[PDB]
């Protein structure tokens, strides 16, 4: 079950409620709302896409930080065992959640070295029209108090405890955060590097794949594949539109999107348009693109 | 945010 202050959270309620009623989710809701952005730089980074998770432990040499960005609709979810330090960053649309949290708990409950507890952690969103912040907190709640093991849940910043307004046009306060793995430490962040492969990994959510663990902890390697996908379709179309039907259509918020979205959408349009079919033409022998972290911290490929 |  989901608990709040050791004791259990009664559902469905809004999240804004819920932090009003403890002090505590208050508490850190304000800290993190209060953070000037910081600008993350490419050393020890592990940047996790937009339907993608990331997993890993303290032990691990190569990466000290986990972090996502350009979350309008989509939640941010951090769950960490502490004591061991198990950390899982993933970024959940709501493609998917009755299925994507069961990948989030397994992916920690596989590290076993008892001692301390389970935390998760709820960042994103805003009061969109289309209500989708608000359904996927919803879900998100649903899943994680279905479950077996007791989860504390101890961030909770979505939706309306995460928007702004400016010109009478709603969107949200935290676009991106930076979890430190050693220390367990969350904060508002922005991500210049966003690791490689970028448009390969974007095209594939837009294409309709489903969430996906990009990280081998045990050899400590970045996995970017095999994947394949059926042609987008109309895709001369939408690469003719202008940048206001573009962000209508292809987009969850069409107003609430960072600086230069349109561009991230055209690249990506671009790059389904030249590989209709990238199951054996990015991958030769059905292998997945290995990279490693670099002495200098970087992603260099093995 | 992507619409998939």
């Amino acid at each position: 079950p989901l608990l709040v202050e050791g004791r259990r959270v009664r559902l469905p309620q809004s999240a804004g409620d819920l932090v009003r009623a403890h002090p505590p989710l208050e508490e850190r809701a304000r800290l993190l709302r209060g953070q000037s952005v910081q600008q993350v730089g490419p050393q020890g980074l592990l940047y996790v896409q937009q339907r993608e998770l990331a997993v890993t432990s303290p032990k691990d040499g190569s990466i000290s930080i986990l972090g996502s960005d350009d979350a309008t609709t989509s939640h941010i979810v951090v769950l960490r065992h502490t004591g061991n330090g198990a950390t899982c960053l993933t970024h959940c649309d709501g493609t998917d959640t009755k299925a994507e949290v069961p990948l989030i708990m397994n992916s920690i409950k596989s590290f076993s070295d008892q001692c301390g507890r389970l935390e998760v952690h709820l960042v994103g969103g805003f009061s969109d029209d289309r209500q989708l912040s608000q359904k996927l907190t919803h879900q998100l709640l649903s899943e994680f108090d279905r479950q077996e093991d007791d989860i504390h849940l101890v961030t909770l910043c979505v939706t309306e405890l995460n928007d702004r307004e400016e010109n009478e046009n709603h969107f949200p306060v935290i676009y991106g955060i930076a979890v430190n793995i050693k220390t367990a430490e969350i904060y508002r962040a922005s991500f210049q590097d966003r690791g490689p492969e970028e448009q390969l990994r974007a095209a594939r959510t837009l294409a309709g794949g489903p969430m996906i663990s990009i990280y081998d902890a045990e050899t400590e390697q970045l996995r970017i594949g095999p994947y394949s996908w059926t042609p987008f379709p109309h895709v001369d179309f939408w690469l003719h539109q202008d940048d206001k039907q573009i962000l209508e259509n292809l987009s969850t918020s069409p107003l609430a999107e960072p600086p230069h979205f349109v561009e991230h959408i055209r690249s990506t349009l671009m790059f389904l348009k030249k590989h209709p079919s990238p199951a054996h033409t990015l991958f030769s022998g059905n292998k997945a693109l290995l990279y490693k972290k670099n002495e200098d911290g970087l992603w260099e490929k093995i | 945010n992507l619409a998939a």
